[PDB]
């Protein structure tokens, strides 16, 4: 369908198909591999400005700014007139959408990624006959939380709803609609395989971030990170939220390496009742060997002695 | 029949304290019906039948 | 031809015939090509000319 | 197959009278009722006997939720026309329609949720933090279920018994292959 | 002198930019202060009314 | 002191050499203790606020 206009770079003498072509780039040919006749020369291997049409779609604007001589009532007078376009006003909104997204996410300190994934998924979501009605601090919460478990580097919902007031219910909402929408423009498009990047729990991501906080070794971060991937394995704390089996695992850590932090410090950090805290150290305190890594009590660097009673 | 006695009971009595209100809802009577009305359903359709200055005033 | 969706008129049509006889062959899509529906609206455009000009009768009038 | 067959515990239904309804009448003349023009633009009441609530509004449309099955739900909506005839007003059953079905199952092992959502990822979403139960959409028919980590499953959004025993059957060997320990 | 934090860098940045500590500070909470003000009503008779 | 945030939030004391290797910036956060009051007055005509 259409023009063709597709150029194939095939030998005329060899008439093999497809032709070994090699491209010598520092004698400038495009040479057959069999014969060694030439096929394309004089080739072309800055100037402009980059921009992928993949993150704000192909949208061509330059803004006008002071120069060497420059009037100010002309610079005002252009900027009014750059202001009144009508064509540009979605291409304005989803600019001004995408900088409140990368300021709010700059204030938060997040790596770059985390901004790049963020913008694709706003763009790729937006103008949506599902997603209208929402509010648009749950639109980039949701993007913001969406990039940031794309890039295995996903966060929670308390410190996200810390920065953006904004409250669960259509934070929520949102998020499935985010899901389902991007999944559909998935399967549209390049199809993608999980491979546990958006699960629900990801406690294993928590870990090191709350014992920085805590300002616990890395050791301990490592054992917890461990005591929180066997908590799978039992079967009485598996409906519990990652956040408060993360909180748990470093509470049996600190106490198993005898850290001298209190559990009131540790529920004022992270935010968890105490309550909490003492009956998911309960519900693991039968469960011994179960948690404390193996090579850890064969090191003798800890021991299950140390775990005080219940 | 007990919601219709309690209908018409919670309902207060047309007889205002001042005739602005008794004219008022004389011109309501009659831009409600299609048709002109006549002197005697006007003066039936509020609580008394001699005349006052609600009619002097109407006219 | 719609495949490229270009006009050709009677006199460039000429020199794009194959060897068999049978069809115009494109030079860009070599595909058959179809008659236009052109040039038989000749009468609809004479019954709008005569649809337009008794309506303006009364402007030439006055 | 399934061994076990889930039981209803609460359907939704809603009938029209086609009838002009006061609320302050019905809310001062019947005896356990509630208004609060405040709050809600409607009047609250509920009866005993088959345990059934009901959302009586001004427009003639009224709901019944709490009915364990059809048939409670048509002897709550038959004395709930006699309170409107036999409290001063006149109401017909013009359409009754039932909207909701629910129901609650046990499987008795614990099912891997994690799997669960890695695999029939498609019509589900996890969010433990906000709610601890895997919310799965199956596409035909229009049910919900909501998954649990103790084998406790909840269809919701049925209106027959054909579609939610289906939806069972058709979401037990898919969940039945998940063991934990 | 300027005043050097001896402490460990993360209980630095325990509450730096992500903090799920919330704030509470009630310092400018103007849209928490004036959104709990609902006003609700009905529909009673016109005659009151007029 | 000098420190780097990963990212994923964990920040860790940062050595030149680390610095240098990884391309990050030695750099030290810097902190300022903020004091809020917030001050109401009777607002009438004819007397100072
Ligand atoms: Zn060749
Ligand atoms: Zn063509």
């Amino acid at each position: 369908r259409g023009p063709n206009l597709n150029i194939v770079l095939t030998c005329p003498e060899c008439k093999v198909y497809p032709p070994k072509i090699v491209e010598r780039f520092s004698e400038g040919d495009v040479v057959c591999a069999l014969c060694g006749l030439v096929l394309s020369d004089k080739l072309v291997d800055r100037v402009g400005e980059a921009s992928n049409p993949l993150l704000d779609g192909n949208n061509l604007s330059t803004r006008i700014g002071k120069g060497e001589t420059t009037d100010m009532r002309f610079t005002k007078e252009l900027n009014k007139a750059q202001g009144k376009n009508v064509m540009d006003k979605k291409d304005n909104e989803v600019q001004a959408a995408f900088a409140k997204i990368t300021m709010l996410c700059d204030a938060a300190e997040l790596p770059k990624i985390v901004k790049d994934c963020a913008k694709e998924a706003y763009k790729l979501c937006h103008d949506e006959k599902t997603l209208k009605g929402k509010s648009m601090e749950s639109i980039m919460a949701a993007s913001i939380l969406i990039g940031c478990r794309r890039a295995e580097v996903a966060r929670t919902f308390k410190e996200i709803q810390s920065l953006i007031h904004v409250k669960t219910k259509e934070f929520g909402k949102t998020l499935n609609i985010m899901k389902n929408i991007l999944r559909g423009k998935s399967e549209d498009g390049f199809l993608k395989i999980d491979t546990d990047n958006m699960s629900g729990a990801q406690n294993l991501t928590y870990i090191p971030r709350f014992c920085s906080h805590l300002g616990l070794p890395m050791q301990v971060t490592t054992s917890a990170e461990y005591t929180a991937k066997k908590c799978k394995e039992i079967k009485e704390i598996a409906g519990k939220s990652p956040i408060t089996i993360a909180v748990v695992s470093i509470y049996l850590n600190i106490l198993l390496f005898q850290i001298p932090i209190t559990a009131a410090k540790v529920g004022q950090t992270l935010q968890v009742t105490e309550g909490t805290i003492k009956s998911g150290y309960k519900i693991l305190y039968e469960h011994r060997d179960k948690l404390v890594d193996p090579q850890l009590i064969a090191n003798g660097v800890v021991s299950l002695d140390n775990l005080p009673g219940v | 029949s007990i919601a219709a006695a309690a209908l018409q009971a919670n309902q207060t009595d047309i007889s205002k304290s001042h005739d602005s209100s008794k004219l008022l809802w004389a011109t309501e009577y009659i831009q409600k019906k299609g048709k002109p009305v006549l002197v005697n359903e006007l003066l039936d359709y509020l609580s008394m039948k001699k005349d006052d200055k609600v009619i002097e005033l109407l006219k | 031809c719609p495949i490229c969706l270009t006009k050709y008129t009677q006199l460039e049509a000429v020199q794009l015939l194959n060897f068999d006889r049978t069809e115009f062959l494109c030079s860009l899509c070599d595909e058959p090509l179809v008659e236009d529906d052109s040039g038989k609206k000749n009468k609809e455009k004479q019954d709008k000319l005569n649809r337009l000009m008794d309506q303006i009768q009364p402007i030439i009038d006055s | 197959t399934s061994g076990i067959v889930p039981t209803l515990q609460n359907i939704v239904a809603t009938v029209t009278l086609g009838c002009r309804l006061d609320l302050k009448t019905v809310a001062l003349h019947a005896r356990n009722a509630e208004y609060n023009p405040k709050r809600f633009a409607a009047v609250i009441m509920r009866i005993r006997e088959p345990k059934t609530t009901a959302l009586i509004f001004a427009s003639g449309k009224m709901v019944v939720t709490g009915a364990k099955s059809e048939d409670d739900s048509k002897l709550a909506s038959r004395k709930y026309a006699r309170i409107i005839q036999k409290i001063g007003f006149a109401a017909k059953f013009t359409d009754f329609k039932i909207q909701n079905i629910v129901g609650s199952c046990d499987v008795k092992f614990p099912i891997r949720l994690e799997g669960l959502a890695f695999s029939h990822g498609t019509f589900s979403s996890y969010e433990p933090e906000l709610f601890p139960g895997l919310i799965y959409r199956m596409v035909k028919p229009k049910i919900v279920l909501l998954i649990f980590v103790s084998g406790k499953i909840v269809l919701t959004g049925a209106k027959q018994r054909e579609e939610i025993y289906q939806a069972f059957e058709a979401i037990y060997p898919v969940l039945s292959e998940f063991r934990k320990m | 002198r300027i005043t050097t934090l001896d402490e460990t860098v993360g209980v630095t940045m325990s509450h730096t930019g992500m903090s799920m500590r919330s704030d509470n500070s009630n310092f400018l909470k103007v849209g928490r202060e004036k959104a709990k003000s609902n006003i609700k009503s009905i529909r009673m008779p016109k005659k009151e009314i007029l | 002191k000098p420190m780097v945030n990963e990212s994923d939030g964990v920040t860790h004391a940062l050595y030149p050499q680390e610095a240098r290797l990884r391309n990050l910036t030695y750099s030290s956060g810097l902190f300022v203790d903020v004091k809020k009051r917030t001050y109401e007055a009777i607002d009438v005509p004819g007397r100072e606020l």
